[PDB]
């Protein structure tokens, strides 16, 4: 099963998933693909915070559904 | 026109495993299961697809997961690039593409791409035009199923990707194949740490093995 995410910039990816996968193995796979950990990522799908210990089935995300990426900024 | 020609007819997909000749229908994702021998693999590179916590490759990132591992010309990969990027790399190595339709084409029954994919319908599966709009200079092709069209002529020419990289991609596809993130040594200055990179990478990390290739 293939998904997208999106960032602000527009830029979209396409990721092989399962509806099993965890929101932390999605995030996995985009530092894979795209060099960015997943301590500072942020995913959100139809408006909802997608949630580390959830699944993509969890959130209904179905096949070619567009996930939103946000980056995370923490203080010192 | 021969390249596209190619890619628009039915192709065949054999499972590595055990060698069993198939008929590609195209329209699901990357994941292929053989219905002989039930080996995964993926399509576009044939490298194993394993279980989550199945994976024998030490130093996995994604170990918890339905994942394989793929080298850096595999579509899994490349298809997120865009469509003048990969361009690109065919010029830059001088290999023809097409922009435009081919010479005498038929007309296709609804409107967009003239790929035929075996679709999803209520109660079973139909062949079918993709049906997607088709940008100009695609070739009649939709945006996703051009780039895989260009892909085609990418892998089968064994071009590298890693000639195009930004100093970022180049960190991630080290971190990726190497396990070690790297950094600029003191005294190397940003042109020559990227050139350092893309040498390291080159003579380390092969294209991939199970892609077939021309002469
Ligand atoms: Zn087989
Ligand atoms: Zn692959
Ligand atoms: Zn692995
Ligand atoms: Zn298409």
């Amino acid at each position: 099963m293939q998904i997208f995410v999106k960032t602000l910039t527009g830029k979209t990816i396409t990721l092989e998933v399962e509806p099993s996968d965890t929101i932390e193995n999605v995030k996995a796979k985009i530092q894979d693909k795209e060099g960015i950990p997943p301590d500072q990522q942020r995913l959100i799908f139809a408006g909802k915070q997608l949630e580390d210990g959830r699944t993509l089935s969890d959130y209904n995300i179905q096949k070619e559904s567009t996930l939103h990426l946000v980056l995370r900024l923490r203080g010192g | 026109a021969q390249g596209l020609a190619m890619y628009l007819q039915e192709n065949g997909i054999d499972c590595p495993k055990c060698k069993f000749s198939y008929a590609l229908a195209r329209g699901g994702c990357m994941h292929f299961a053989c219905t002989q021998c039930r080996h995964q693999f993926c399509s576009g590179c044939y490298n194993a697809f394993y279980a989550k916590n199945k994976c024998p490759e030490p130093n996995c990132r994604v170990k918890k997961s339905l994942h394989g591992h793929h080298p850096r010309d595999c579509l899994f990969y490349l298809r997120d690039w865009t469509a003048l990027r990969l361009q690109k790399l065919l010029q830059d190595n001088n290999v023809m593409f097409n922009t435009e339709p081919p010479a005498g084409a038929r007309a296709v029954p609804g409107g967009g791409c003239r790929v035929i994919e075996q679709k999803e319908v209520p109660n079973g599966l139909r062949d079918e035009a993709c049906g997607k709009e088709t940008p100009a200079g695609y070739a009649g092709l939709c945006q996703a199923h051009y780039k895989e069209y260009l892909v085609s002529l990418i892998n089968a020419h064994s071009l590298d990707p890693a000639t195009l990289y930004e100093v970022e991609e180049l960190e991630t596809a080290t971190e990726r194949y190497l396990h070690v993130r790297p950094q600029p040594l003191a005294g190397e200055d940003p042109p020559a740490y990227q050139a350092r990179l893309l040498q390291k990478l080159t003579e380390e990390v092969p294209l991939g093995q199970s892609i077939p290739r021309r002469r």
